[PDB]
């Protein structure tokens, strides 16, 4: 998507995780 | 002894200074009968050569012959080699085609020259390539003879090197090129340094074909031997401005000092041979109609400190080599001189020669400055065993001053590894550009001292450099002066203290007054830092309390936290995480994970309007979006517990 449109500065900074049930 | 020095020259070296080149010479005269005869001839035909040799050999038995030439006729040296083989007379060559390098002499001939060989010149050129770490190269050989020895010497030199050279296959020419099958081998060339071995006539066609191919680029270097480098006056228009050549043509040492050194070597050999045997001078009577000679004696010779000893094939041990380049004014610019064993360099910084011609648009040379940061930019010494940075490190230079009274200094070259070095290497792999990496000499990242910046900001804003691969905090006025790229790592700020947690974050009750708590604690930052500016924009009263709480060094603050000379410290997050992940004892405990903190990122600052910005923004998202950034984080961070 950076090849097609221009991007701004990110406001959120986070990663990925797994939703499980306990 | 009886020595005749005849000179064939058009450069007006007169005869009377040669008569004055005998008085102070041989101050301690061990031969009793020393007589020199100086002669000057303007014609350079072999008829006069044979005539004057037969006149001087019959001229009261002259045993020494010294000759120089001004032209470029290499057959004169072969004629004098045949004359020395027939007459059994040691003859020395001084200048021109009488002193050019030939392939193989004979033991029946007692003719000797000076200077290096083609093998020693190849050793000097590979030393040039080793000192600049130009390990990716090629080799193009024509049908000029002595070429298989040249290829085999290159192979044995690579096999006897500390480098591990990346050598491409040898492009061997066959005839005058049809530009059909040779072009297939020329299109295989993807390396930078192109090694060419040919004569002067074919070199014009080879350089014209390479210019038609576009293989004469900024990264496409050209290093040529001495024999293809012909007349200094006759320069064809097909030479690239920046053509690297190596030859023994030294203008600082003229012919008179060289023939004086040759007379010193001859008289030294005669004086040392006179102690071994008495009836050493024995010459032939006349051309019409020996056991102990100096042919196997003057291998060991040293005069006036200069080791001018000889080899067993006819060359010297320690010659004087010259490294010339071609300027933009189409002149052979003499640059480099050679030491007795190693190599000296006048220009330690290698010049680009970005435009070999006028019609060469180039846009890839980029100047990069950086700052020493321990998880990012590790600057270490060069390896003394190899005089070469290891493969996973890059060269750098820094203008370090000598003393504090003057401002003169030296560009000390060192090696660089770390994280941003890996980022720059992967950018050079992907984007395929060229970089000019060096260190900053003014100081830290940057600080506006009354509308005057400093450091990397002063290098980028005033356009002495292009970008900074090293880490940099981002705030308002830095984004005002330049354009940052996209971030790649989540690095906020943090506080290091000595599970229980006292400080919760920026909303701590400790951040009001240390008189509220019974121990008066202390915490500061690094001087001249942007964290100081962030605090002064957040709380000036915190700057007023921190003014009595300042310190000097990151490792100094670390020692102060370990011993007890400091309570808390404010820095960034991931650098303190890396310093705590490798610390023995692990007594210092971090606070949180960036919750009540700044939570900023690390970007690459570029100039306002740079065309590289979009490509770098694509390349960073390519490097993060495939786990390769995670691989670099695994390589350069250690997450314990």
């Amino acid at each position: 998507r950076a090849q097609y449109i221009e991007f701004s500065k990110p406001f959120k900074y986070q990663g990925l995780t797994i939703l499980v049930k306990k | 002894l009886n020595i005749a020095v005849l000179l064939g020259h058009s450069h007006d070296v007169t005869e009377r200074e040669l008569r004055n080149l005998w008085g102070p010479e041989q101050a301690t005269g061990l031969p009793l009968d020393v007589n020199v005869v100086a002669l000057l001839m303007n014609r350079t035909d072999p008829k006069s050569l044979i005539t004057h040799v037969c006149d001087l050999m019959s001229g009261a038995r002259i045993h020494g012959l010294v000759f120089g030439d001004d032209t470029d006729q290499e057959a004169v040296a072969q004629m004098l080699d045949f004359i020395s083989s027939q007459t059994f007379i040691p003859i020395l060559g001084i200048h021109g085609g009488a002193s050019m390098i030939m392939a193989d002499k004979d033991p029946t001939s007692t003719f000797f020259q000076f200077g290096a060989s083609i093998q020693q010149q190849a050793t000097v050129m590979l030393k040039i390539m080793q000192d600049y770490d130009w390990h990716v190269f090629s080799l193009v050989t024509t049908i000029f003879p002595g070429y298989r020895d040249f290829i085999s010497f290159i192979k044995t030199t690579v096999d006897n090197s500390f480098v591990g050279w990346d050598m491409q296959n040898v492009i061997t020419l066959d005839t005058s090129f049809e530009d059909a099958k040779t072009q297939v081998q020329l299109k295989k060339i993807h390396s930078s340094v192109i090694l060419l071995y040919c004569s002067k006539d074919e070199a014009v066609l080879i350089l014209s074909e390479a210019r038609s191919l576009g293989l004469t680029g900024y990264d496409f270097f050209w290093i040529v031997p001495s024999l293809v480098s012909g007349n200094t006056e006759l320069i064809p228009k097909e030479f690239p401005s920046g053509l690297i050549s190596v030859s023994y043509d030294d203008w600082d040492y003229s012919l008179e000092a060289r023939v004086r050194d040759g007379l010193g070597i001859l008289t030294t050999a005669a004086s040392s041979m006179l102690e071994k045997f008495s009836y050493i001078p024995e010459a032939k009577a006349s051309c019409y109609g020996p056991l102990h000679t100096l042919h196997q004696f003057m291998v060991n010779v040293t005069w006036d400190g200069k080791d001018l000893s000889f080899t067993e094939e006819g060359y010297q041990v320690h010659p004087r080599l010259v490294v010339i380049v071609l300027n933009k004014d189409r002149e052979w610019e003499k640059v480099g001189k050679w030491e007795n064993q190693t190599l000296s360099l006048r220009h330690a910084v290698w010049p680009r020669y970005k435009s070999f011609s006028d019609c060469e648009p180039d846009d890839n040379h980029l100047s990069i400055v950086t700052l020493e940061e321990a998880p990012f930019v590790i600057v270490e010494d060069i390896d003394p065993l190899t005089e070469t940075c290891v493969r996973n490190t890059v060269p750098c230079r820094k203008f370090v001053k000598i003393n504090n009274s003057t401002n003169e200094g030296m560009n000390v070259k060192k090696c660089c590894k770390g994280f941003c070095i890996d980022i720059l290497k992967k950018l050079s792999r992907t984007v395929k550009f060229t970089y000019d990496l060096y260190l900053v000499t003014n100081g830290k990242h940057g600080k506006k001292v009354n509308n005057v910046w400093n450091g990397m900001i002063g290098e980028v804003v005033y356009q002495r450099a292009v970008m900074a691969v090293g880490s940099l905090t981002i705030n308002e006025e830095r984004s005002e002066v330049v354009d940052f790229s996209v971030p790649f790592v989540e690095t906020g700020i943090s506080v290091m203290v000595s599970f229980v947690d006292q400080v919760t974050g920026l909303s701590d009750k400790k951040f009001q007054r240390p008189h509220d708590y019974s121990p008066p604690f202390r915490f500061g930052t690094v001087p001249n830092g942007s964290t100081e500016r962030n605090i002064r924009n957040n709380y000036p009263y915190m700057h007023q309390y921190m003014t009595r709480f300042n310190q000097r060094g990151v490792e100094d603050a670390l020692v102060s936290l370990k011993t007890g000379k400091l309570d808390a410290f404010i820095y960034d997050a991931a650098v303190l995480n890396y310093k705590a992940g490798r610390d023995e004892g692990c007594k210092l405990v971090t606070i949180g994970s960036g919750y009540i903190f700044a939570t900023t990122g690390y970007g690459i600052a570029l100039q306002k309007g740079s065309p590289w910005k979009r490509q770098i923004d694509l390349a960073l998202l390519q490097f993060v979006g495939d786990g390769e950034m995670e691989e670099l984080e695994t390589l350069w961070l250690t997450g314990i517990c």
